[PDB]
């Protein structure tokens, strides 16, 4: 749902560095291997945690039932 | 107090008030959330 | 104790009690479940209480888990350790098993414990190792005879 | 050796001994390799 | 402070050259070292650390000891050891972050 | 049949744990 | 036979790098139980600041109440330790809660509507649609507040996405946080992966010259093999950029003239900060904290 | 020519705005095919 | 926290099924390190349980109503100023209904109504043996032309699942298992990198259970955490020629690891180096 933060196996900080990752794939049109070691993930363990998230959170927002559609 | 299930107006009903929504044709009633403290854990 | 569907004379068995301020949840051990016949996948087993003080002593000598070792369906036991025991006894007894003096005196007591009355010397002893030259070094044939 | 076999070295712990003496020496061997595991452990590998 | 450490009589002895410690809010950390500077007390017959089950927190230390030396004062000599090497451990890396 | 396409262009993406990539 | 000054004129450092975030230094002929005891009190004992308990007030966000209050829990704060000291847990709250012993960082965010031209990122269509860690403002109050005048408490890292808004939902809270150990709960850990490694030790037992030492220096990193020319046998540059593979194995033309051993007595230590500590002083405070769990057994008798 | 991988620019569009056009993903519409094409020929169908 | 396979089908991403993530990814160590498995039970790291490592809810919906029968309307929501009990306002408003995100345990005031027959407002609590949180509650009053009045009340209740010790994760092999114990990161073995792996497996189960995917996953997995690339599962396209653990084997060569998988490991009790290398991966 949401970018999950302090990585399961390892422990390093993650959440802070999704939208970062989005910015780095739409405007440099990098590959997932470049954008993954320019933001500073060379374990495994925290390079799959954002390199995998799904981020469900934008699609639940879509219901809104406190304002008109 | 109550918000409706389409149109998502704010309003309120007292006693011997019909369970509708007054701006459209409706039933349905959705019971918001007051500020009120809660205490939860942290972990 | 008791498992359902019990089918033989091994399947209730008396135990002793240990608490444990951890979990929700029953402990068994590896010797008993061999007897019991009972996996751990989801399966759930219920636990009975004697309250009489002569029940009590009929479920610890007669009903206990040590006398029923052998069960009398063929005099063939059921109970022993049961997966990892047994390849790491294949590696703890090989012949290319030395061990120092420290990894020879903290397994020794890392099982024996004195304090929880399972040797009967009231003091443990130590063999001499096998090799003397350059430096001491024990084997695990050694460290068998030692338990 | 130790386990469920006719003949083995609990088995004879436990006639020459008794019930006791065998349950005894089950349980130390339990610990025993749960120790030696604790210290040196053993696994499976794609290599194997 | 009379929960930390306690001797165990079940398993002492009588001149009292062995022992059973027993210790609480303790694990590996303070099991393994200090396990390890005993041994090089020349006097240790038999010393080792045993945990009896992960769920209570406790720790177990058998101390045996040869004649003219109890099992107290291999103890005591064996934290005494420990805070040898934790002066010369902190004081090498206060010399070389300076030497930086 | 084609052998399976082998992903190209790949380099050492893991070293020591206080070393970077600092090595061509 | 060992004594201290024996291990004092053997015992060696050697930083090999150094960092506000990370620092990887060497120590020599040093015993593996010390070394495990360094590395594992220092992910486990070393204090830090992290939210405890949480108070909230209304939470219509689509984002569950008790999901946001773990991730606020899980959010580490630039805190000095050592400021605010321990506290009980026996007495009850309304006076175990002082500001000595925790202090409190406050939440308040709505979000409304935006008009703009149409997809599109909700960055210019709401406003205060996503909640960083930024919006977490520290709560100055009991009696001292000039401790923060110098430092202010702020999040490790501002632009952690703690949860995202739509126009009618609000998020009003207060939390509290207080001092803790990694074991009761690790989110109290500032420390991203504490661990140590032997240097990987790499024997020579026969000549390399030729075109062996060509395709020999490529099984390990560049860094590691050295060759001077066709004499002068190859060497080994330096075993702290080998990372221990077991490459040479497969071959079978080096598979009997080189053996890869382990050095049982150096080892190197690289350890990270959550922004709470730094990872000179937490090391310092880990041979500090291992000097006082044993000093408070010296200073102590034996019972019974 | 990678592999069969996935994608994060591209699936996170589609969590920001559904598509106005035809629906997405035109193959598990064909796994109701059997109970809504059957309900469906309830009615449709010449002769009703 | 649910993820996408790094190892998927090809048909994973036709289906559409990223938008319903049903597992999650972590670092698998087939060891029988710990001791607490002699079957295919497995073991979860405390520290990667602590931050959400397979967080979970559970969602109930009770209709609470008051209506049997054209009768005239005897109990009617809400209260009467006859006689009251106090400690009723922290669980349910003045309205006799329950507010928004209380915690109930069993035997707590859910919704009061009062009834002018008896003369008493009586109490209706939540009988269940797990405490949940309120979430949502439904108003609805229909089969009526012109008269209306509120008889049914739909309740939400939704429910913390921490994932416990005594649990069922497993893999998608066939893999069952109960979680042995949550065994925390402080004595969890470290590998040469650093990290804890958060489950550990029996490899007494694999002669037994006879899976080898899951090995192979463990390779492809562990290719893919590195290169950044998915691997795609797809079977009937691996023979004797070339095998997937050479085909995966040369990416994990080229990264820096073992071409085989076994990555050295480091024991968390005494701290020395394992006898042999510990085979690590990542595994849905
Ligand atoms: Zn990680
Ligand atoms: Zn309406």
């Amino acid at each position: 749902m949401i970018v999950p933060v302090r990585c399961f196996s390892c422990g390093k900080v993650v959440g802070d560095k999704w939208e970062s990752y989005l910015n780095l794939l739409q405007e440099d049109e990098l590959d997932e291997g470049t954008a993954l070691s320019r933001l500073g993930l060379k374990r495994y363990c925290c390079r799959r945690m954002i390199l995998t998230h799904v981020d469900l959170i934008e699609k639940f927002l879509r219901y809104n039932p406190l304002e008109k559609r | 107090k109550y918000i409706c299930a389409e149109c998502s107006s704010k309003l309120s009903l007292s006693r011997t008030d019909a369970v509708r929504c007054k701006d459209c044709g409706h039933r349905i009633l959705l019971k918001a959330r007051t500020k009120r403290l809660v205490q939860f854990e942290a972990r | 104790m008791n498992r359902q569907p019990t089918l033989h004379k091994a399947s209730m068995m008396g135990h002793k009690v240990r608490v444990l301020p951890n979990e929700k949840t029953l402990r068994l051990h590896y010797a008993n479940t061999g007897a019991y016949n009972a996996d751990f996948d989801g399966d759930e087993m219920n636990m009975h209480f004697p309250q009489n003080e002569n029940a009590r002593a009929e479920a610890l000598n007669l009903a206990n888990t040590d006398s029923q070792y052998l069960t009398p369906t063929s005099g063939s036991p059921v109970r022993g350790l049961i997966q990892d025991h047994i390849s790491a006894g294949v590696w703890l007894t090989s012949k290319d098993s030395f061990f120092t003096r420290e990894q020879y005196q903290q397994y020794i007591y890392g099982c024996i414990r004195p304090e929880d009355g399972h040797t009967t010397r009231s003091k443990i002893v130590t063999l001499p190792p096998t090799i003397f030259k350059p430096y001491p070094l024990w084997t695990g044939k050694q460290i068998i005879t030692t338990v | 050796q130790y386990g469920a076999s006719k003949y083995g070295i609990v088995h004879s712990l436990h006639e020459v001994y008794g019930p006791e003496v065998a349950a005894k020496v089950l349980s130390v061997l339990g610990r025993l390799f749960t120790n030696y595991i604790t210290a040196t452990a053993f696994t499976c590998g794609m290599d194997d | 402070d009379r929960e930390k450490i306690k001797l165990l009589t079940q398993a002492t002895s009588e001149d009292g050259t062995s022992a059973s410690f027993q210790i609480v809010e303790e694990d590996h950390t303070l099991g393994n070292a200090l396990r390890y500077v005993i041994m090089k007390n020349p006097d240790v017959e038999f010393c080792g650390y045993s945990i009896p089950h992960p769920s209570e927190n406790l720790l177990n230390i058998r101390i045996q000891t040869y004649g003219e030396t109890t099992a107290v004062d291999a103890l005591q000599k064996g934290l005494k050891d420990l805070m040898d090497l934790c002066d010369v451990v902190e004081s090498k890396f206060t010399e070389k972050i300076k030497s930086m | 049949r084609k052998d399976v396409p082998k992903v190209e262009g790949l380099k050492l993406e893991h070293f020591a744990t206080g070393y970077d990539a600092e090595d061509f | 036979e060992w004594n201290v000054e024996k291990f004092k004129k053997d015992f060696e450092v050697n930083i090999s790098s150094l960092d506000a975030r990370e620092a990887n230094f060497d120590l020599i002929n040093i015993d593996t139980s010390i070394a495990n005891a360094f590395r594992r009190i220092m992910i486990s004992e070393v204090p830090s600041v992290a939210a405890e308990y949480v108070y909230f007030f209304n939470n219509t966000s689509v984002i569950q109440d008790e999901v946001l209050a773990h991730r606020i829990g899980l959010v580490p704060l630039k805190v000095d330790p050592d400021m605010l000291t321990w506290v009980d847990s026996n007495l009850p709250d309304d006076e175990k809660f002082t500001d000595e012993n925790t202090i409190v960082l406050s939440l308040n965010v709505k979000c409304t509507r935006n008009p703009d031209a149409p997809s599109t990122d909700p960055k210019e269509l709401y406003n205060n649609a996503h909640v960083y860690a930024r919006d977490l403002k520290f709560e100055p109050q009991g009696r001292q507040s000039t401790t923060f005048a110098d430092c202010p408490v702020v999040p490790a890292d501002p632009d952690i996405l703690l949860a995202k808004l739509r126009p009618g939902q609000e998020i009003s809270l207060k939390a509290h946080c207080i001092l803790g150990i990694g074991g009761d709960h690790a989110k109290f850990s500032p420390v991203s992966t504490a661990s140590y490694r032997l240097l990987p030790q790499i024997n020579i037992l026969q000549p390399i010259k030729g075109e062996s030492a060509r395709r020999f220096q490529k099984c390990f990193p560049p860094g590691v093999i050295g060759i001077d020319e066709g004499s002068d046998e190859a060497y080994v540059k330096d075993a702290r950029k080998d990372t221990v593979s077991r490459e040479v194995l497969r071959y079978e033309e080096f598979a009997d003239k080189v053996k890869l051993g382990r050095v049982r007595n150096h080892f190197i230590f690289n350890v990270e900060s959550a922004g709470a500590m730094t990872p000179e002083e937490i090391f310092f405070k880990s041979v500090r904290i291992l000097k006082n769990k044993a000093e408070y057994l010296k200073n102590c008798p034996i019972t019974q | 020519a990678r592999t069969a991988d996935f994608r994060t620019l591209e699936r996170e569009s589609r969590f920001i705005n559904p598509p106005k056009d035809k629906s997405a993903f035109p193959l598990l519409q064909e796994a109701v095919q059997p109970h809504i094409g059957s309900f469906n020929a309830l009615t449709e169908g010449p002769d009703g | 926290t649910g993820q996408t396979p790094i190892v998927k089908a090809n048909l994973y991403d036709d289906y559409g099924m990223d938008n319903f993530p049903n597992g999650f990814n972590a670092v698998v160590a087939v060891i029988s390190y710990t001791g607490y498995d002699m079957d295919d039970a497995m073991i979860i790291n405390k520290s990667a349980d602590e931050r959400g490592f397979g967080y979970g809810t559970m969602y109930k919906t009770e209709k609470v109503d008051l209506a049997l029968n054209g009768d005239p309307i005897t109990q009617h929501f809400g209260f009467g100023n006859d006689e009251w009990p106090k400690e009723w306002l922290e669980k349910l408003d003045e309205d006799g209904l329950p507010y928004i995100g209380t915690y109930v345990e069993e035997g707590d005031p859910i919704c009061a109504y009062f009834d002018d027959t008896l003369n008493k407002t009586k109490i209706k609590t939540y009988h269940s043996s797990e405490p949940a949180y309120i979430e949502e509650v439904n108003l609805i009053g229909d089969e009526s032309n012109k008269f209306q009045e509120l008889q049914t009340v739909s309740i939400k209740y939704r429910i913390r699942r921490t994932p416990q010790i005594g649990d069922k994760f497993s893999s998608r092999h066939g893999q069952k298992g109960v979680c042995s114990r949550k065994w925390p990161t402080i004595d969890m073995p470290f590998s040469e990198t650093g990290i804890q792996p958060d489950i550990i497996i029996n490899p007494h189960a694999f002669p037994s259970r006879m899976t080898i995917g899951m090995f192979v996953e463990s390779l492809a997995g562990k290719a893919g955490a590195l290169h950044g690339i998915a691997q795609d599962s797809t079977p009937w396209i691996f023979n004797e020629d070339d095998t997937p653990a050479d085909y995966f084997g040369e990416q994990l060569a080229k990264a820096g690891y073992n071409y085989h998988g076994n990555e050295p490991m480091y024991s968390g009790a005494t701290g020395e180096e394992l006898r042999a290398d510990i085979y690590v991966g990542v595994v849905y």
